[PDB]
């Protein structure tokens, strides 16, 4: 069994609530984690 | 649309980074002159 | 003759040689083609040849190989994702349509041809080939399913001659119809044979042979096929056939 | 006696069949050879019948008068004792005229012997049973390739004792004889050349030996495999592609990362063997007249 | 990716615990349950090849070095890169062969055909490890056993090669080369066997099965089948591995002097034993 | 003795566990045994279970 | 549901509100933001 | 449920930290000068 | 069974009767484990 | 057929030109005459 | 001479009833004339 | 369903709809640069 | 069912208790501690 | 029949003029005599 | 039953000590501590 157009599956409304909630905010909970992780890498030990 | 939101979203970012940052944790192993405990030996 | 010579000819036309091979190898399922019948998104590294001289074995006329590929054979699948990649699932049973494991394709009504003049495949009862005369002889045997249960008798052989090893084991219903099933799946352990492929109320799905001595090339593709289509699938989930499908030896 | 049909695996015997007949002959096959039915019940079970002549009565004639021309120089050492004889089946050796000597056949019965006799029924042993994968290649109308793994294979034997001992002006550059003689000689060419190792023609021989179980070990176990289904008959799984043959175009595929074709797969399978003693061929061709050592081959070409 | 008659085969399961959560196709590629675990080996042992190189001095291929452990540190470890990264790539080349010879069974349940594939790579599982964790277990440590290059161990096979005199002299050897000749003797044949059915000279019928029976038996007079050299040429390829790892189980463990001080076991026979003759007279 | 769906049960007394489980399924587990774990631990698990109180001087 | 000829798929719009919205991921963020990648580079440290 | 329970967390990240703690072992338990275990005779 | 949103599964509140137990105090009766053990082992012996 | 089009400009055209860069960069980079990477300091 | 009656094999239930049978009463009165030079031999010679 | 004889595609009028974008034009840049970023090194350095 | 008895387990009691037997007897058929039956010389 | 074209001139004739271009270059740069194109040292 | 009679009774009842035996005589007729033959000069 399935659907027609677009896009399934899915799943409107789901373009705003599984595609945007562990899809872009984990480009925030791993890329803004950065900002504060890398703040004491850069300098281990590039400047021995 | 499609791949997997309930499947293929919380095991393409858990065995993903661990197949890029420690598989890569391994090259800055391979320095024992840096190294984070080798500093001692050389 | 020389020191450094005759590799400078290894390098260049041996290594003018996986290329020239891989080829020889990559006919058959070529063209490539998609989830439906369709010029696909490419072809590989080392391109496909147009096909050259096959002079057919038994005067059987003009076929060119790589040959068919396209969608002549049934197909329904019914899609759960779109993008390429990820499997398809079928409509209604798995053993229904013949998606998935049971795999099979329509091929021209013709039995194996051999030689002296007659079918490569056939029984001891037409082929009169070994009798039963001295001693105790075990021809009609019990059957056990994948059930763990009876299902049938079997009581004639499929014999050969050139290369001299049976081939089938024919299962005739007390309907009289009778079931097919091959050969390098069965494993008798003593007095009553014991099946593991499929379930004693799964063996009608297999259809019949239309003449019982004639072997066409049509339909040696599900009888012996079918035995993998309840290798993928049966049978979830819990209960006795997980102590049936797991561990094990042989 | 009647003829068992044990529980299903199975067999049914075959009575009176010989086989084809069109340019081959079938007087001179004389007898079918009694079958021994030896549980065929795996296998097959089948004896006869076979070509006969002089394309063949020189083969095993030569083969008997070389198989017999180092067996003499066995029980020469021994003592005239049978006793000896199966204590050192082995340890007796054999080798052609002297490092002094070579190319003369001037040599007496009395120390460089029995090489000169051998290697002549050998070459009637080799030279018409390649006659006869050659030629029986078309006792009814098929290829030669059975032939053409077999002229790059006693081309190996071309180098051993043919081309590189008789146009170097030796006999000791040919193979010793028998079963421990020639072992003497399988590490004598390999202190002497400097360790055959940076000789990538010996070395990439190799490098078509090691692949045979690489093509082989596979051949056997998926061919096994698919035979549920029905491609052991390899006849009719080629251009009318079988049901093992989809259960077999997409597994390498889908693994290693490239399947063939069930005429496909018997052209990787010879071309892992028509070059075994070939680059072995080139690789004890090239061990000779170029540079005789291998450790001072390997410091000019193979770091430049 | 997929081949044209590749429309029906795509089917989920095969796996084995927890549901299609690892068997997705990339490419021609099966990346299975095994899959990712095989991505996982993969990017992480090729630099296991190019970690011995800033130290030991050779970042080339040609002399690569990540030796084995000392041959006298006890039931631990070693130094850094003669042994330990050793000790690294132990389980990540050995974590890689079996994430993948049951892959294989991801691909054989998947469908239906024979239990027979995942099981002749298993005797490239049984040579290898008759390198890592038999011999060197027991006898000591990790130090008896070999460099992982593609030369260094080549002058470790020559010239720390002839440590058991001349080895042709086993037994047990011999008969894992005896294994190794006959290899290729029945594939040389086998291999021109079904192309001179559908092309004999030209323009000739193709072939049927039953002139194999008035070719082979018009050459040697044997004749086993059509399916009878798929079952002798696994009795070729898989079997110059166990009776290798035979002379690499007694070798070294049991008799770590000359193997050609084995054949004189032969003469010390009451019938000849102080009576000499042939050779050795 | 059948939900139409399986081929197995729920719970009850009699019927069923009276001889199944026991019988059919597994019983090959041990005739493969008495020579795989009988004849590879006589020389291994025997090797280092005497290593326990003559080695103590 | 099965499918046809050329181009299914494909095809529309799930190749355009799906494919187009999932591929210019790396030609933009590896292909324009590399060049400002390439700021901290362009110059550390060819030029001596 | 996200990932998975009874399956991906009560024994494979048993194999998580266990594929983490060894492979550093015998870097640790090894190296040509560390030991402070073996080298106590010599 | 399954049902529609995120996670679902989920399975709300199945993302909070077992993502809790064995994920939060597994992983930080992991950094409970973990820490601690380093506290004897970065200076011991490293230093010599 | 023989040769298609949306799948090689991708992954395989990728390192076909990068696969027959390094066979032109590593010849050109080590002569002694050229360099323009090393040779910009001393 | 085996175990028991026609016919055997055998048997159901088996195996629970065959190799428990094939270890003990058939060791029945092996270990009827073997212990007797067990306890015969706890004292020679094991202490030299 | 799927096509016919050679070629299909083929096929007039199908030849220039997937078979001149990114290789009639996708090699013209390509070309373009290896002229363009060329004349810049035609110079520097076969010069000394 | 699976394990033979006419053919497999009339080896299991005919024989089983001759090699356990004597096999074992081999070692100690000449030992430098039990004897027992090399004692005997003089 | 027999053999092809679209798949000889195309892919197989368009790397005829690769496999024969640069294989004598560099034989006739490992002699020394031409170089021809080093005029930098120089 | 469960095993033939006339092929483990009658003439086979006759390579379960014609072997056992024989061979128990050819140990020790190296051995001079036996023999009970070989000497016979006194
Ligand atoms: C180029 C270097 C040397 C050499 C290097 C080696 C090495 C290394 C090996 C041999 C081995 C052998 N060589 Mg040689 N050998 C050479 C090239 C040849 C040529 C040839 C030129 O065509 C021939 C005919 C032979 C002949 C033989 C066989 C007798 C033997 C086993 C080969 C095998 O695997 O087949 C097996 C299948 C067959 C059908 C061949 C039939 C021969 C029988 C079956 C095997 C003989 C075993 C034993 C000697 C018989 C003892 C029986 C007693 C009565 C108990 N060699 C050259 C001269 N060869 C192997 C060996 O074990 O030597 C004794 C071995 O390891
Ligand atoms: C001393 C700091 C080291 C360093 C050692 C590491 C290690 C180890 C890792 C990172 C990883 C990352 N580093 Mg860093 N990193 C450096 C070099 C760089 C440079 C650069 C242009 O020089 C940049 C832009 C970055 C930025 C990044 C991120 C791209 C990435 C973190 C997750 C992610 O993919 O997003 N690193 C310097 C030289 N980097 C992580 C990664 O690889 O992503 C999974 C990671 O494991
Ligand atoms: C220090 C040790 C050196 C070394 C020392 C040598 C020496 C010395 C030799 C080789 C040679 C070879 N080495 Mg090396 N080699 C080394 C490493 C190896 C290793 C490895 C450890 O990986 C292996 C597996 C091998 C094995 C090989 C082969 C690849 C090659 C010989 C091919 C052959 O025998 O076919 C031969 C098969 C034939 C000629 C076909 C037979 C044709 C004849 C005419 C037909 C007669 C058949 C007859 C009728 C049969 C009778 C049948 C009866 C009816 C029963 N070497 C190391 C580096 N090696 C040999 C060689 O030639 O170098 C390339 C050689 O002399
Ligand atoms: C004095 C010289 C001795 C001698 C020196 C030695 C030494 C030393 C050795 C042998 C060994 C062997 N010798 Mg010897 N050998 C002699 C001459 C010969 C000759 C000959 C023709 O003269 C032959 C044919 C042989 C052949 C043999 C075999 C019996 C045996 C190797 C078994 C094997 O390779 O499988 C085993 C297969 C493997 C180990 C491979 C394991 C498979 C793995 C899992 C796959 C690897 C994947 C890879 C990492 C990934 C690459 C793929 C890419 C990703 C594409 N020897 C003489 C008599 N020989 C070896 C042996 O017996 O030990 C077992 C050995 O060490
Ligand atoms: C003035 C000399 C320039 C230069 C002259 C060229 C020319 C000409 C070409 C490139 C090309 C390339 N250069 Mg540059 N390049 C330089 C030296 C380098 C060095 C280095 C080792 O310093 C590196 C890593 C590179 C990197 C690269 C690749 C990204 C690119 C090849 C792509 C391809 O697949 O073909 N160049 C110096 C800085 N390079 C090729 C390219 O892709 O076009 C830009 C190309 O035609
Ligand atoms: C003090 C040492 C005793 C002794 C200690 C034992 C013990 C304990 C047992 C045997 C048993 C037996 N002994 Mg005792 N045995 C002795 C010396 C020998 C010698 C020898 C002459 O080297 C041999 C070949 C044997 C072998 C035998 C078998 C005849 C018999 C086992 C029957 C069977 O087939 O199972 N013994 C001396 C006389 N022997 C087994 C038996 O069945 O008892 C009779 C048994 O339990
Ligand atoms: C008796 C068994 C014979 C055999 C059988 C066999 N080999 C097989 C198979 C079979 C059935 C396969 O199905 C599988 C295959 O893909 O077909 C070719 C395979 C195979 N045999 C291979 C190689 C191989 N087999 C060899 C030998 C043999 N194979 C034996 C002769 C040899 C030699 C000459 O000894 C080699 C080199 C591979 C091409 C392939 C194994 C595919 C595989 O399992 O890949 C997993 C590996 C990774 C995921 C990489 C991770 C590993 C690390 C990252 C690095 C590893 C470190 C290590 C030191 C590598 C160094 C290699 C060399 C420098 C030594
Ligand atoms: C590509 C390399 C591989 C290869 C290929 C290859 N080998 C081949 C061939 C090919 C193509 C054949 O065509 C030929 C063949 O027919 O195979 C069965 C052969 C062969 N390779 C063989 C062996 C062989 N294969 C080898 C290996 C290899 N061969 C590689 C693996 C080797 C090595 C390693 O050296 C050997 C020695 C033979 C099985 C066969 C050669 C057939 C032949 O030439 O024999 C002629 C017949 C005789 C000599 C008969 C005489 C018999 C005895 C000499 C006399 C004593 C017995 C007699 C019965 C006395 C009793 C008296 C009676 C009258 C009662
Ligand atoms: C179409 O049909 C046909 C084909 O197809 C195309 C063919 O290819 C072929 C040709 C193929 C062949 C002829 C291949 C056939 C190969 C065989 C039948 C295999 C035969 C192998 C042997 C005879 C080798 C046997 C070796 C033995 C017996 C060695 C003895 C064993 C030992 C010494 C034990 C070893 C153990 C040891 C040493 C332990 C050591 C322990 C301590 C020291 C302690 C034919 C004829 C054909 O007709
Ligand atoms: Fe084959």
């Amino acid at each position: 069994a399935d659907k027609s157009d677009l896009g399934y599956t899915g799943l409107t409304d789901e373009q705003a609530q599984e595609l945007h909630s562990v899809y872009m905010s984990g480009l925030w909970l791993f890329s803004a984690v950065a900002i504060v992780a890398h703040l004491a890498v850069y300098i281990w030990r590039p400047w021995f | 649309w499609m791949i997997f939101d309930p499947r293929r979203v919380f095991v393409a970012q858990g065995v993903f980074l661990f197949l890029l940052a420690v598989m890569i944790h391994l090259i800055l192993l391979s320095t024992p002159s840096y190294n984070w405990l080798e500093i001692s030996a050389a | 003759d020389l020191a450094s010579l005759a590799i400078y000819s290894f390098w260049i036309f041996l290594a003018g040689l996986i290329y020239y091979l891989q080829t020889e190898n990559m006919r058959e399922g070529y063209p490539l083609e998609n989830e439906d019948g369709t010029p696909a998104a490419n072809q590989g590294p080392f391109p496909l040849p147009k096909p050259k001289t096959f002079i057919l074995p038994h005067g059987r006329g003009t076929l060119t190989v790589p040959g068919p590929e396209s969608e002549d054979r049934p197909i329904a699948l019914a899609r759960t994702a779109v993008s390429e990649g990820f499997p398809h699932a079928p409509t209604g049973d798995p053993m229904k349509d013949g998606v998935g494991p049971a795999s099979w394709v329509a091929r021209r009504d013709l039995p194996e041809l051999d030689g002296h003049g007659h079918n490569k495949i056939k029984p001891m009862k037409a082929a009169a080939g070994f009798h039963v005369s001295a001693g105790k002889n075990p021809i009609g045997l019990p059957v056990r399913g994948c059930d763990l249960e009876i299902a049938g008798k079997v009581v004639d052989i499929w014999v050969d001659i050139p290369e001299q090893m049976a081939r089938f084991l024919e299962v005739e219903l007390k309907d009289g119809s009778t079931r097919l099933l091959p050969m390098q799946m069965v494993k008798v352990q003593s007095n009553r044979v014991h099946v593991n492929a499929l379930s004693s109320d799964l063996f009608a799905g297999i259809p019949t042979i239309k003449s019982p001595t004639e072997v066409t090339l049509l339909e040696e593709d599900k009888i012996c096929g079918y035995v993998a289509g309840g290798l993928m699938y049966a049978a979830p989930k819990r209960k006795s056939v997980v102590a049936a499908m797991l561990a094990e030896y042989a | 006696a009647e003829y068992q049909n044990i529980f299903s695996q199975v067999q049914v015997r075959g009575p009176a069949d010989l086989g084809m007949t069109e340019d081959v002959n079938l007087a001179n096959r004389s007898g079918v050879g009694p079958f021994s039915t030896l549980l065929g019940w795996f296998g097959n079970a089948q004896l006869g019948p076979i070509y006969l002549g002089s394309l063949g009565v020189l083969s095993l004639f030569s083969g008997l008068m070389w198989f017999f021309t180092i067996g003499i120089w066995f029980w020469y050492q021994a003592g005239w004792n049978p006793a000896v004889f199966l204590r050192d089946l082995f340890f007796f050796s054999l080798e052609p005229p002297a490092p002094e000597y070579g190319l003369s056949f001037a040599a007496p019965l009395k120390e460089g012997g029995l090489w000169l006799i051998a290697s002549f029924f050998m070459f009637v042993a080799v030279w018409s049973w390649w006659g006869r994968t050659y030629l029986r290649a078309q006792a009814l109308g098929m290829g030669k390739h059975t032939a053409w793994a077999f002229l790059s294979a006693i081309w190996l034997w071309m180098v051993l004792g043919f081309i590189r001992p008789i146009l170097m002006g030796s006999w000791s550059e040919a193979v010793p004889y028998g079963i421990f003689s020639h072992l003497d000689w399988t590490n004598n060419f390999s202190l002497v050349h400097g360790n055959l190792f940076y000789n990538p023609f010996h070395g990439l021989s190799i490098a078509f030996l090691y692949g045979s179980a690489l093509l082989f070990a596979m051949h056997g176990a998926t061919i096994l495999a698919v035979s549920r289904f029905g491609g052991e008959r390899e006849l009719e799984q080629i251009a009318d592609r079988g049901t093992a043959a989809e259960r077999a175009a997409l597994f390498w595929r889908w693994t290693m990362g490239f399947n063939a074709t069930m005429e496909g797969i018997h052209r990787w399978a010879i071309w892992m063997a028509v070059l075994v003693t070939l680059t072995g061929g080139i690789g004890i061709l090239l061990s000779g007249t170029v540079v005789d050592n291998w450790y001072v081959w390997g410091q000019n070409h193979g770091m430049a | 990716a997929l081949l044209s008659f590749e429309r029906k085969y795509r089917v989920p399961g095969g796996t084995l615990v927890g549901g299609n959560l690892f068997d997705f196709w990339v490419g021609p590629f099966y990346v299975g349950f095994f899959g990712v675990a095989t991505f996982f080996f993969a990017a992480l042992g090729i630099i296991l090849i190019a970690w011995s190189a800033v130290l030991q001095g050779t970042w080339n291929p040609q002399l690569i070095s990540v030796y084995p452990p000392a041959l006298e540190y006890g039931l631990g470890g070693a130094p850094l890169a003669k042994g330990g990264l050793w000790q690294i790539i132990t389980i990540c080349a050995t974590g890689a062969f079996v994430s993948w010879a049951l892959r294989e069974v991801e691909i054989c349940r998947k469908l239906g055909i024979g239990y027979h594939i995942p099981f002749a790579f298993a005797f490239a599982i049984l040579a290898y490890l008759t390198l890592v964790l038999f011999r060197p277990v027991m006898m000591g440590a990790w130090g008896y056993a070999f460099p992982y290059g593609i030369w260094t161990h080549l002058d470790w096979v020559s010239n720390t090669g002839y440590t058991y005199g001349n080895f042709h002299y086993n037994p047990a050897h011999m008969i894992a080369i005896s294994f190794f000749f006959t290899n290729a003797l029945a594939l040389a044949l086998h291999g021109a066997l079904v192309l001179s059915a559908a092309n004999p000279e030209k323009g000739k019928e193709m072939r049927t099965p039953d002139h194999e029976d008035t070719f082979f038996r018009d050459l040697v007079g044997y004749s086993i089948g059509t399916l009878g050299i798929h079952r002798l040429g696994l009795l070729l390829s898989l079997s110059a591995v166990f009776f290798s790892a035979l002379c690499m189980i007694i070798t070294g463990t049991i008799w770590f002097d000359q193997w050609v001080d084995w054949w004189q076991w032969w003469v010390k026979l009451p019938w000849w034993a102080n009576i000499p003759g042939g050779i050795n007279g | 003795a059948d939900k139409t769906i399986f081929n197995d049960h729920l719970n009850t007394n009699p019927k069923t566990n009276l001889r199944l489980w026991v019988a059919f399924q597994m019983m090959k587990g041990a005739g493969w045994a008495g020579g795989v774990f009988f004849g590879t631990l006589l020389l291994i698990g025997f090797f280092r279970v005497v290593g326990r109180m003559l080695p103590i001087q």
